[PDB]
């Protein structure tokens, strides 16, 4: 469903971005740094370099320009968010949700409401147990000690990481050494799924009766745990190597396994 | 360089006759007629064979659908299928260069048609239209009417896909109809502006569905019927007919004449007809616009003659007595042995003139090539012609005055006559 | 004819007409500029620090 | 030998979509052409792969799948739509090419 | 070969008989013929006092001469089998004869009859006053004459091409048997007439039984010479004749086309060829050849449209016209619209190469019989003073190609004020603004 | 009937250039659309200054 | 207009096409559970992200 | 459908509201204030965003 797939995309990125910059507000250690270490990669980019990156700071560092043009991005990006997320379920409506067997439900369908209106509902207090158990009985399980100490220009932390969600790309990032070419890694990281819609070669269109193709997905989930776990750590051996093989192998798979296997499922099928 | 040809024309061990004649014309125009048609219909597959019409275009066991039309179209050529109740021609135009290319589709469509049922399925919805362009004349209502009220069976049969069947006719019963029709003693492969060798070479060693007559017609019993459709038009067009001559028939030229002594159709734009008398006649009668003229149809084994008349509603008693007294006053030696005189140099005219047309040319020497295996010289068809006494013509005359009479009328039939005042 | 011509050359072809608006806008620029700029100084002669500025310009 | 045989029957059971009930041709992801071949599918096979994706969805939604006796057999998997997908596939691709032309 | 028999082509033979009249014909070897005189008369010709005519004319031309009364006339074509028949346009009147080639002179002497010695009997002239009057109240409900007749009312608006060629209700209710002689008089003149012929036909026994019948010889300089006519300037704009009730709407539209001397004309049929014609009835459906044709079929656009290139001798009209239904007139326009910018930016080789043949079969189909030969004589010698052969249409047209298509097709057509009629439930096709919008960028 | 129907006369609007019914009008048409244009073309520069 | 309000009103008719009157396959699993929570997580953070803003 | 401009699920919107939307012949000078509204809407919150980033 390319369009409904595309604006989940976008949504996706707004949403990072969102975080980010919400991330910066209570001003401590890691907003601050991560705030820094972050934008300066950006100079790396060949001639406007330099120059987008002092532009968006608003001067020479991550200075009180930076916050107030952050707060400032902050409270509309969500806007933006709710916005795309009308079109989002537009296209969507278009053709109806997919199912888990990937074939047509016309001869089956049913009104959303009750049927999903209660489960949705249900689904909604399933989750909400396990986050509020987390905000109430453990509220900085997940953040860093770093940032309860005000920012402070003149010491750097020793551990500059981001927050769980996206140390994934972290690792990544720190698999290339080359300023420019980690910050392209970075980006291709999530810009990488605007190409799963043109690497589909199965005849189907789930994984549902795809065996091969399951694996391959499960694979792909342990990878990303492994590039989690690694951009948590320090940049050292054994880290280092593993960090690159996970980058490496995060590629191959959505870039040439999928589509490989997805072809060599559709021999197995005499198709 | 190119000079005088002469008309040759074989016929294969199978019956498969093939007419040639090559004119030099800067465009060639070859063709398969056929003896099939609404004819050979029965109650069970009426209109199929007008499907078979309108399926022309489909898929075929050589070319595809988009072939065809592409491949045509691609030489500037054309396609078209014309077909009475008992005869159908499947014909392609196109420079002389590209007949070898535009004869395969030819070839193709008549000989190893697929019928796919869904390409069937979605072509039938189409009988519904290409009828209802046909029915935009009232000219065609009463003609169907009228085979319909002259027979009991055969030629009964309309020459339009009736409603009731539209959606219904089967690919099964499309392809049974042409294994059983589209035989080789059955269909003659004329074909004028190219040289016969050629135009054998390819009947011969291309041409399948083969031997036979499959099968046969029954015979044309005639019923004498009365079919009026009121329907509010403010023009009355009937039609008053009996059985005729067949075609081949020595009173055929008996009848041709007596059509155009009493006058059938005009020569002279907005002009009265003054040397048709059943005009004249009926010009005398009423005072409105009307029209009348001389009806003739000449089938295999029957025929229809009599006359045809629109008139305004009011004046339809009086136009169509009008008529028959002209046709009363002709069996009484009403006729001159000039009338008789002008008549045989109208005929000849008129034959002579309908065959410039590429399509009447064609359409004539096919029309022979297959009820018969030869060519009437003109000259020999001109000898028989006026070879026609003016007793021959009064007694036409009388064949009508006196035999079983069936009608056909529609229009605002309120002031219309009944066959039986008459 | 200036017209037939701009026509024929300019407006015609959208490719032209878009690079007519580019060219045009650029040549434009600089010379509306300069033009108010210049109007502007007139109608303020000698009040303008570019005016008075040699009398303290001098290292 | 019979290698690529072993490996077919193989996947076919490791795919599992016979346990559904259904037949391979019914897993087809329904792009262009696959809907094409459906229009072209006679009344009675039409209903039948009606029924059994419907009954596949209910299967689906119950989190259940059929008895073991009831399962397709790879043998007897018929391929309902592949020869009406080939030729529609075929047509298209004679159009592409002549449209190039 | 296809070459060959185009330049076996019987030669077309001409001679001007010195009263200025013009004698031409193809003989072939068949045993009936055709022959008639051409007239360069016409609604143009006319005025607003006299329009309609020469139509009024052309119902007298066969109500008998002065020689020969009406019931005469009549019986003596009839009886030889000959048909007799004739029409009049804007530009171009004809009457002609169809008979056996052995009738040939006794033909030629019934022409010179009537268009110089028609009756115009003042008793049939009262009667053909109401006939007149009732071809028009049936011709108003052919909704595809009514269009063309608006289409020429808007595009040359203010002109005397802006006629009808039936003339008006009034210039018919009052006509008088002056105005008709004063028109005949006037216009039926040696100099502007051309005696055509094709079939079984001696050049030389037809020219000889010409000068004995077209004897009419002239004085003064005056009278040998042909008038040339106000040109007629052409407008972009619209009429619209809406009427809901009727059920289906009528479009045309055109750009002003360059009249029959310029070659480009062969190029602007070529192109007509590629855009084509349809109609519900095509067999092709959906795999028609033509673009538009196909996207008709594909949505249901339309139930028939028609390119055309009607010349004229200083101007014309290059456009098309579609049959719809209200609520698809939009996007037939807008596809039909389309297909016109993509003649002038993007034409293959391909589609010319097939415009091509589509053409030569239909120059060649235009030839099949005597009255259609005759025709194209009557009219190519009319309007560029010669005949031009198979062959040579042949060598031009050959001589189209893609970039030439371009070329020409932008010249006439590209970002260029149209002239549209629409008649019917029209209220979904709107605004000539959009219209015009559509006449520029693919 | 249709026959009857006429443009009214539009003296009171046409450009100079068109207003002689027995002048060619293509002659002075990329006179009327190059000024049009021209205006519209600089009205994108006042706007894209 | 129509019968119920539910499908003539320009507005409801919106609410009614997307959240109840909507086709929806009989056997999509949990894993369809997450749109609906990811607009209700953007509605709260929305919220709460206010109500810190405030202050 | 023919045009993308009524069949893409977007386009099709802006195009009936924007382009080929039905408008009254003779509406006024009137009729152009919200138009202006809008836009001063567009431009209040653009300025006001530059604004608030100091
Ligand atoms: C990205 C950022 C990285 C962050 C860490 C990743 C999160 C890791 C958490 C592990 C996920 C827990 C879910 C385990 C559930 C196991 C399970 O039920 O699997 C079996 C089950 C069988 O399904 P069917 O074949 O249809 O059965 C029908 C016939 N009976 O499979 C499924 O439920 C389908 C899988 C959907 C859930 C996948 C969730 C993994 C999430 C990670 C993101 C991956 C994508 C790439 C993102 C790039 C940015
Ligand atoms: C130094 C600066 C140089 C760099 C600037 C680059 C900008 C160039 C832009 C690309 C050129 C534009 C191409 C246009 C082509 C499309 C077109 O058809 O013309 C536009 C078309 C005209 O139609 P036709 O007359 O029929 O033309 C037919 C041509 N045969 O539509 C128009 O009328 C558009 C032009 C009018 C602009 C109106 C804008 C009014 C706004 C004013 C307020 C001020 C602006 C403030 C901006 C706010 C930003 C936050
Ligand atoms: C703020 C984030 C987003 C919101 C609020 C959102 C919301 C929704 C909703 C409510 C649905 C319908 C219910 C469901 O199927 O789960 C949906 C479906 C979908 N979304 Fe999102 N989504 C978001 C982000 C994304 C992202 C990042 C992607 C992928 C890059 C995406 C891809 C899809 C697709 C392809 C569907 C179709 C589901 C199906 O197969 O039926 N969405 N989304
Ligand atoms: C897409 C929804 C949003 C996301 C993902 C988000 C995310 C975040 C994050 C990651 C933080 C830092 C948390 C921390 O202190 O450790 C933050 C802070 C903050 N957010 Fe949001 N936020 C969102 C929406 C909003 C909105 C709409 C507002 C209000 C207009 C807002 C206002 C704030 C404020 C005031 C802070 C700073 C105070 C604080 O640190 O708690 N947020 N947000
Ligand atoms: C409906 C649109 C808006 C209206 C009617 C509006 C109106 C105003 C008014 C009346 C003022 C005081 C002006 C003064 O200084 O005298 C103001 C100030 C301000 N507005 Fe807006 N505003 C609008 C939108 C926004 C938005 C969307 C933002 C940015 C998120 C914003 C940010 C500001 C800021 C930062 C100030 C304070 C600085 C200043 O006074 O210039 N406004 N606005
Ligand atoms: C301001 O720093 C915010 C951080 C954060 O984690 O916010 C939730 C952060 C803290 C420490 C170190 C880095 C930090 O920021 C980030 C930002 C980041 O952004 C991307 C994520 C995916 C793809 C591309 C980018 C980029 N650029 N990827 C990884 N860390």
């Amino acid at each position: 469903y390319k369009e409904t797939w595309n604006t989940g995309v976008i949504l996706l990125l707004t949403l990072m971005a969102t975080a980010f910059v919400g991330y910066v507000l209570p001003w401590g250690q890691m907003s601050f740094w991560g705030a820094t270490v972050i934008t300066n990669l950006f100079s790396a980019i060949p001639y406007i370099g330099h120059t987008l990156v002092e532009w968006a700071w608003g001067g020479f560092s991550v200075d009180n320009p930076t916050l107030t043009r952050f707060f400032a991005l902050h409270f509309l990006l969500p806007f933006a968010i709710a916005g795309i997320t009308i079109i989002h379920l537009t296209f969507l409506h278009e053709s109806g949700s997919n199912n888990p067997l990937g074939i047509s439900s016309d001869s089956d369908k049913i009104p959303f409401h009750p049927y999903y209106s209660f489960k949705d509902i249900l689904g909604l207090t399933l989750m909400l147990t396990p986050f509020l158990t987390l905000a109430l009985f453990s509220p900085n399980l997940l953040g860093d000690p770093e940032n309860f100490t005000p920012a402070n220009p003149l010491v750097t932390p020793p551990h500059i990481k981001p927050e769980w969600y996206f140390l994934f790309a972290y690792a990544i990032l720190r698999s290339i050494p080359n300023k420019l070419g980690g910050v392209l890694a970075l980006a291709a990281s999530v810009l990488i799924l605007f190409l799963i819609p043109f690497l589909h070669k199965s005849k189907q269109r789930t994984m549902t009766f795809r065996p091969l193709s399951q694996t391959l997905f499960w694979l792909l989930v342990a990878n990303l745990l492994i590039l989690t776990w690694i951009g948590s750590q320090p940049v050292e051996h054994p880290f280092i190597i593993i960090g690159q093989m996970a980058s490496l192998s995060y590629f191959t798979i959505l870039l040439i396994l999928f589509p490989t296997i997805g072809t060599l499922e559709n021999k197995m099928l005499n198709y | 360089c190119p000079g005088a040809e002469d008309l040759e024309i074989t016929k294969l061990p199978n019956g498969l006759i093939i007419a040639s004649l090559e004119n030099f014309s800067p465009a060639s125009r070859i063709g398969v007629f056929i003896k099939a048609g609404s004819r050979y219909e029965t109650t069970a597959n009426l209109g199929t064979a007008h499907l078979l019409r309108l399926a022309s275009p489909l898929t075929t066991k050589g070319a595809s659908s988009f072939r065809i039309t592409r491949g045509i179209e691609a030489v500037g050529g054309s396609l078209s299928v014309y077909s009475t109740r008992e005869k159908m021609t499947y014909c392609v135009e196109c420079l002389r260069d590209h007949v070898d290319t535009v004869m395969e589709y030819l070839l193709n469509v008549t000989t190893a048609p697929e019928f796919r049922p869904w390409e069937v399925t979605d072509l039938q919805p189409q009988l519904k239209v290409d009828k209802a362009v046909a029915f935009q004349s009232p000219q065609v209502g009463v003609l169907e009417n009228l085979h319909a009220a002259a027979y009991k069976t055969a030629l009964a049969n309309p020459l339009y896909c009736p409603d009731y069947r539209i959606g219904k006719i089967t690919s099964e019963q499309l392809h049974h109809f042409v294994q059983n029709n589209f035989t080789s003693a059955r269909m003659a492969l004329v074909g004028i502006g190219v040289k016969h060798s050629d135009l054998k070479q390819v009947a011969e060693q291309f041409l399948n569905i083969r031997s036979g007559a499959g099968t046969s017609s029954a015979k044309a019993t005639y019923w004498g019927g009365e079919i009026r459709e009121q329907n509010g038009h403010s023009l009355v067009h009937a039609a008053v007919v009996t059985e005729g001559a067949a075609v081949g028939s020595a009173e055929a030229n008996a009848f041709s004449v007596l059509q155009h002594v009493l006058g059938a159709g005009p020569l002279i734009k907005r002009g009265s007809s003054v040397t048709s008398k059943l005009y004249q006649g009926v010009a005398k009668a009423t005072t409105q616009p009307f029209d009348a003229s001389a009806f003739n149809v000449n089938y295999s084994d029957s025929g229809l003659f009599g006359f045809y008349t629109i008139s305004q509603a009011a004046h339809a008693g009086e136009v169509i007595r009008a008529a028959m007294n002209q046709l009363k006053a002709a069996a009484q030696g009403g006729v001159t042995e000039e009338d008789v005189t002008k008549a045989k140099n109208q005929l000849k005219a008129t034959y002579l003139m309908s065959v410039e047309t590429a399509q009447g040319l064609l359409n004539e020497i096919g029309s022979e090539a297959l009820l018969s295996g030869t060519h009437t010289a003109p000259s020999v068809v001109a000898q028989k012609i006026d070879s026609v006494t003016s007793a021959d013509v009064v007694n036409a005359a009388k064949k009508f005055v006196s035999g079983k009479k069936s009608m056909a009328a529609s229009g605002d039939l309120g002031s219309t006559p009944f066959l039986d005042e008459l | 004819a200036l017209l037939r011509q701009a026509y024929s050359a300019l407006f015609r072809r959208t490719s032209t007409f878009a690079l007519t608006v580019v060219l045009g806008a650029v040549l434009f620029e600089r010379a509306f500029d300069q033009g108010a700029d210049a109007i502007f100084e007139h109608l303020n002669e000698g009040k303008l620090w570019k005016h008075i500025k040699h009398k303290y310009e001098a290292s | 030998g019979r290698l690529m045989d072993r490996i077919r029957k193989w996947y076919y059971n490791a795919a599992g979509f016979n346990k559904y009930g259904l037949m391979r041709d019914d897993t087809l992801y329904e792009d262009d052409d696959v809907k094409e071949a459906l229009k072209r599918l006679p009344e009675d096979l039409y209903n039948e792969r009606m029924f059994r994706i419907k009954r596949a969805l209910d299967l689906s939604l119950k989190h259940r799948i059929l008895p073991k006796e009831q399962w397709v057999k790879y043998e007897e998997d018929k391929p309902y739509l592949e020869p009406y997908l080939k030729e529609v596939i075929r047509e298209r691709l004679e159009r592409e090419a002549w449209n190039k032309k | 070969t296809y070459a060959q028999t185009l330049q076996n082509i019987p030669e077309t033979n001409v001679t001007t008989l010195d009263n200025g009249l013009r004698v031409a014909s193809e003989e072939s070897s068949q045993p009936t013929c055709t022959v008639g005189v051409w007239i360069g008369a016409g609604s143009r010709y006319e005025n607003e006092k006299n329009n309609g005519a020469g139509y009024f004319v052309e119902h007298l031309a066969f109500k008998g001469t002065k020689k020969r009364p009406c019931a005469a006339f009549e019986k003596e074509v009839e009886s030889m089998g000959a048909h007799f028949n004739g029409y009049t346009s804007r530009e171009q009147t004809a009457f002609y004869i169809k008979a056996l080639s052995k009738d040939m002179p006794k033909v030629v002497e019934l022409l010179a009859d009537v268009v110089q010695n028609c009756a115009l009997e003042e008793s049939q002239i009262e009667k053909e006053r109401g006939v007149i009057l009732q071809e028009l109240k049936e011709m108003d409900n052919d909704m595809t004459n009514v269009t063309f007749d608006y289409l020429h009312a808007t595009a040359f608006q203010g002109t005397a091409l802006a006629r009808t060629v039936e003339g008006t209700t009034e210039n018919i209710k009052h006509l008088t048997r002056a105005d008709l002689a004063s028109y005949i008089d006037t216009h039926f003149k040696a100099p502007r007439m051309v005696l055509a012929a094709a079939g079984g036909i001696s050049h030389k026994e037809l020219v000889d039984a010409a000068r004995q019948h077209f004897s009419g010889v002239s004085f003064t300089y005056k009278e040998d010479a042909v008038p040339i006519l106000p040109r007629c300037r052409f407008t972009g704009s619209e009429i619209r004749a809406r009427d809901d009730a009727l059920p289906v709407a009528h479009v045309a539209l055109a750009v002003e086309g360059p009249g029959w001397a310029d070659p480009d004309n062969v190029v602007l049929h070529v192109a007509n060829a590629i855009i084509g014609r349809y109609d519900r009835t095509f067999g092709g459906g959906k795999h028609l050849s033509s673009r538009l044709a196909a996207l008709a079929v594909e949505h249901k656009l339309c139930h028939s449209f028609q390119t055309f290139n009607t010349s004229y001798s200083d101007t014309g009209l290059f456009g098309f016209h579609f049959v719809a239904d209200p609520l698809s007139i939009d996007d037939m326009m807008f596809c039909a619209q389309g297909e016109w910018m993509r003649l002038c930016t993007s034409t293959t080789e391909s589609e010319v190469k097939r415009a091509k043949n589509h053409l030569r079969s239909a120059m060649v189909a235009q030839l099949d019989g005597t009255t259609p030969v005759c025709e194209t004589i009557g009219s190519h010698l009319l309007n560029y003073g010669r005949r031009i052969s198979l062959e040579e249409w042949d060598s031009r047209i050959s001589a189209v190609d893609a970039r030439m298509v371009r070329d020409v097709c932008s010249k006439y057509i590209y970002d260029k004020c149209p002239a549209l009629a629409a008649v019917g439930p029209i209220e979904q096709l709107l605004d000539y603004n959009r219209i015009r919008s559509g006449m520029y960028w693919i | 009937v249709h026959n009857d129907v006429t443009v009214p006369d539009f003296s009171a609007y046409r450009r100079e250039d068109v207003m002689d019914a027995t002048t060619s009008s293509q002659t002075s048409s990329e006179d009327r659309k190059g000024f049009s244009y021209l205006v519209t073309a600089t009205a994108c520069v006042a706007t894209a200054y | 207009m129509a019968p119920n309000i539910r499908k003539s009103h320009p507005l409801l008719k919106m609410i009614n096409n997307s959240l109840i009157d909507l086709p929806a396959p009989s056997n999509i699993s949990a894993w369809w559970n997450f749109g609906s929570l990811l607009a209700v997580c953007l509605m709260t953070q929305i919220l709460t992200g206010l109500l810190l803003a405030m202050h």
